[PDB]
């Protein structure tokens, strides 16, 4: 019942492996890499879809300096699920505000 | 320090052969000092440039004021003090061909380079002696600032 | 046959503008009106209406009727 | 369109299309260096394309030269006429003929000559000097490309 | 003499 | 068979050396229709229709 | 005994347009991809521009712009031959309709592409072409 | 790089219009592909519940 | 010319000579239908007229 | 639904159950979903004298307020965001350069129409929630592999 899979490349190891996830699109595949770009120690990061028929994507990472990608990789999840945490709070709070200001604008 | 050639410069005429594409110019510009002559081209979009200006020009090939030869690939987060930080406009680049000699030649006086910046033309002329270096297969980092 | 339920390119809910439809056409609108009137704004929507044609109401005629 | 004077992709965008178009089977993959370095280090699709071939012919030799032409002449997108200048040709510095050198193109497009079938093509010579996989390989990877 | 007809070509230009 | 695997194709009548050319297997679920490269129609005299 | 069956249309049917261009179903692609408008709509047909230099098929534009000029303002337009002359040509009428609409002229309009969420620079012709299935 | 609060000062949702079945409101300061990630998880993604068996007892229409 | 190339007058002779002693075709194939289609291709090729 | 004439009748006995909005297309909780980013219309001159008239007619129906500080009418964008861009401005060879056309980088605007199973607050806000909880999903699966 794998969800997260890497195999790892005959060249090197670690700091250019290669991630296998599986059942996603281009939301993840394409907000994920988007967060893991700006971190700086990186140096190639780009993503695949293998088959249309199929549901799973290939993800690759690639780091100048001798410490594997899981780091990377980690801190870009963590960043992402900030990100988003703090916009759902922005915005119910817009929300409640906006719906009590128009039942306080008719009453 | 590597400079591998310098000079002033001031333009002529900017587009000689209409407006025909989007993001680039094709400038004709003469040095004062030398008789040079430079034909290149400028992204005016991400650097605006007008007739009557004037720049200074070099060509390095290699921007360290140590003169190390030490560039495997530019890495974008280092800093230290390099030659760029004091002008406006940086291109890397590569010289190709050069013509004006044919045979054994009594006068090399009329020598061109041709360089294309992984796709912006530059035509420069000159002597057969300042213009040295200029191997085949030969990386320069050319270098630009406007002056008043 | 019948008028369909959910739009074709996007998904609006079309399946009930009908009846209304003919309403708002015996108060006499030039048909432009009468879509304007029953919301609907993307015109991939309004060539459901415009250009629907039954084909119950020609065809019962030959019910076994009793 | 790409591979026409001007189509300026900044980094993450450069990096996505050589993804894209590489098949992955490779392993360490190869990359360049910023033709402008200025602003923000910008690209120019002849840079693109050039990358699919420095990892796409293999490790053991060496890329290649040419000089051929291309289809569309150097008057396609002619406008009416010089600033009454000599020297200057239209004959030469333009863009109607790769120059590939060592496995950088440096000006011109790549027209239907080139990776059409005909005589005197791009994926026509590779064949002919590495083998037929590797041709075959460039075949599928610049469509892939030239679709994303 | 000769017949007339109306000639149609030029329609109802937009509203 | 498997993706290193390869299949030979041919056309009614049969021309020419290229009227055989061999092409690598690879597997696609939603098909009813087989599919080829367009320039190489002139391989086997193609028509598609 | 009369059965009855249920045919739909499968990767590998065919369709036509009302002038020859006859196409075929290549693959299905989820609406979560295809691009979509400035208005949020999401074309269901997509079709190679590649044909219509050597097929000389300009029905297929007058007409698809028409389809959009009618069901945009409300009424159907006439499509008998012979009808318009070289002085008042086809499409210069019949753009006309678009402008005071409120679309573009050439009855183009800007694209969003589906996977990146970037604009695209070139703008894309879009419009409304009867459809015969085969 | 990345950093929070660099970000978290610029973020804004305004909103323009609510009522029944619409909404609107102005995302201004996210980057197009998590914006692109939004609209396909609605599209796609939040559940729903509907029918997918009928069966039938005497159909004569 | 400029001349750069490092060349010399005869590493080029022994080139050209190993490209035509390459050039030639080996053992093996049977010419006569390699006519047979040759001729073949121009006879099914006749129909432009 | 259907329509009968007399001696004709139905019986059905449906069965409901969940799903997602990939699985098939009756799911999709909205209409539509889209985002288009704010146009932003600057004269890069001052247009004056008629223009009003042609102008006025290039754009969407209310963006250039023409203006009269001196009863002479000049032009002013009333609200940028009120267009499609409709372009119309380029068939005339003067007006092409009098302004410019092009978009703010990132001042997206969603909009949501859902069908009814929920109002469209609790859908942005459902919506949202998945993607967090993918994200988690992955990042616990990547620890308990390690």
């Amino acid at each position: 019942k794998t969800a997260l899979e890497m195999v790892q490349a005959a060249g090197t190891d670690r700091h250019c492996v290669t991630f296998v996830l599986h059942e996603e699109d281009h939301t993840l595949g394409n907000s994920l890499r988007y967060m893991i770009m700006k971190n700086p120690e990186v140096e190639f990061c780009g993503y695949t879809t293998t088959h249309p028929s199929e549901s799973k994507i290939n993800l690759r990472i690639q780091t100048r300096g001798t410490l594997p990608a899981v780091e990377p990789f980690q801190r870009g999840l963590n960043e992402l699920m900030n990100v988003c945490q703090h916009v759902l709070d922005k915005f119910e709070a817009s929300i409640k505000d906006y719906k009590d200001q128009k039942a306080s604008r008719n009453e | 320090a590597g400079i591998l050639f310098e000079d002033i410069f001031d333009v002529k005429d900017i587009d000689p052969e209409g407006k025909k594409f989007d993001r680039v110019s094709r400038l004709h510009c003469e040095s004062e000092s030398f008789k040079m002559d430079l034909i290149l081209d400028v992204n005016i979009q991400i650097y605006p440039v007008d007739l009557g200006d004037k720049f200074r020009l070099v060509i390095a090939s290699t921007l360290y004021e140590d003169g190390t030869l030490d560039d495997g690939e530019y890495n974008p987060t280092d800093d230290r003090p390099s030659r760029a930080d004091q002008f406006e406009y940086v291109m890397y680049g590569k010289v190709y061909r050069i013509e004006g000699d044919e045979t054994s030649t009594e006068a090399a006086t009329r020598l061109s380079a041709y360089v294309s910046y992984g796709g912006l033309l530059m035509r420069l002329q000159g002597d057969a002696n300042n213009l040295h270096g200029f191997e085949v297969d030969s990386r320069v980092y050319l270098l630009m600032k406007k002056l008043a | 046959m019948i008028i369909p339920v959910r739009c074709f390119t996007c998904g609006k809910i079309v399946g009930n503008k009908w009846e209304a439809y003919l309403g708002l056409l015996q108060a006499e609108y030039t048909e432009g009106d009468a879509l304007d009137a029953l919301g609907l704004k993307r015109y991939c929507c309004r060539r459901m209406l415009l250009a629907h044609v039954d084909l119950i109401e020609k065809l019962l005629n030959y019910a076994p009727l009793e | 369109s790409m591979t026409t004077r001007g189509c300026f992709f900044t980094r993450e965008h450069y990096m996505e299309l050589v993804y894209r178009g590489l098949t992955d089977k490779v392993g360490r993959v190869k990359l360049l260096s910023p033709s402008i370095l200025k602003p923000f280090p910008l690209w120019t699709g002849k840079q693109v394309v050039s990358t699919l071939l420095i990892n796409i012919i293999p490790e053991d030799h060496i890329p290649l030269n040419l000089s051929g032409k291309a289809k569309i002449t150097g008057k396609a997108w002619v406008k009416e006429t010089p600033r009454s200048v000599p020297g200057f040709n239209p004959d030469s510095m333009c863009e109607s003929q790769v120059i590939i050198r060592e496995g950088e193109l440096l000006c011109g497009v790549l027209d239907k000559a080139h990776y059409g079938s005909s005589a005197y093509g791009l994926v026509h010579c590779c064949y002919e000097i590495y083998g037929g996989e590797t041709s075959g390989k460039v075949l599928t990877c610049l469509a892939r490309l030239f679709t994303a | 003499p000769l017949q007339p007809i109306p000639a149609s070509p030029p329609p109802q230009i937009p509203p | 068979v498997k993706n290193g695997d390869i299949l030979l194709l041919n056309r009614q009548p049969t021309l020419h050396r290229p009227s055989i050319q061999a092409h690598r297997a690879r597997i696609l679920p939603e098909e009813k229709v087989l599919r080829l490269h367009y320039a190489n129609c002139k391989a086997y005299n193609a028509d598609f229709d | 005994i009369t059965m009855r069956v249920p045919r739909n249309p499968t990767i590998g049917d065919k369709f036509a347009s009302r002038h020859g261009q006859k196409g075929i179903l290549s693959r299905l692609w989820p609406a979560e991809d295809m691009p979509f408008t400035e208005s949020g709509m999401v074309p269901d047909i997509l079709f190679n521009p590649h044909g219509f230099p050597s097929r000389m098929t300009i029905g297929m534009l007058i007409e698809s712009m028409a389809g959009k000029s009618a069901a945009l303002h409300g009424l159907c337009h006439d499509a008998t031959p012979f009808i318009f002359s070289e002085e008042n040509s086809a499409l210069e009428y019949f753009g006309e309709m678009l402008k005071a609409a409120g679309y573009n002229f050439y009855g183009t309009e800007r694209l969003y592409s589906g996977i990146s969420g970037l604009e695209l620079e070139a703008d894309i012709f879009i419009g409304v072409v009867y459809y015969q299935r085969l | 790089a990345w950093d929070q609060d660099r970000f978290e000062k610029n973020f804004r949702v305004d909103v323009v219009h609510m009522d029944e079945n619409s909404l609107e409101f102005d995302m201004v300061g996210i980057d197009a592909a998590i914006a692109n990630a939004f609209r396909r998880i609605l599209l796609a993604e939040v559940p729903t519940m509907a029918v997918e068996k009928v069966l039938v007892y005497n159909n004569t229409s | 010319s400029y001349e750069k190339s490092e060349l010399s007058l005869d590493r080029l002779r022994t080139l050209l000579q190993l490209k035509w002693q390459r050039s030639l075709c080996e053992p093996g194939e049977a010419v006569g239908l390699l006519a047979a289609q040759s001729i073949g291709e121009p006879s099914t090729q006749m129909t432009l007229n | 639904i259907a329509q009968l004439r007399p001696g004709q009748e139905i019986d059905l006995l449906m069965h409901c159950v969940k799903g997602i909005g990939k699985d098939h297309a009756k799911f999709s909780p909205v209409a539509t979903a889209s985002y288009r980013l704010l146009p932003d219309i600057t004269l890069l001159e001052p247009v004056e004298g008629e223009a009003a008239e042609e102008l006025s007619r290039c754009f969407s129906p209310g963006v250039i307020e023409v203006q009269e500080v001196q009863g002479k009418k000049v032009a002013r964008v009333a609200n940028p965001r009120l267009d499609t861009f409709s372009r119309e401005i380029f068939r005339n060879e003067k007006l092409k350069k009098v302004v410019r056309l092009a978009r703010v980088r990132d001042h997206y605007i969603f909009s949501v129409e859902s069908t009814g199973v929920l109002p469209p607050d609790v859908l942005v806000s459902e919506a949202i929630k998945v993607l967090m909880g993918k994200c988690r999903r992955f990042l616990d699966e990547l620890d308990a592999v390690q």
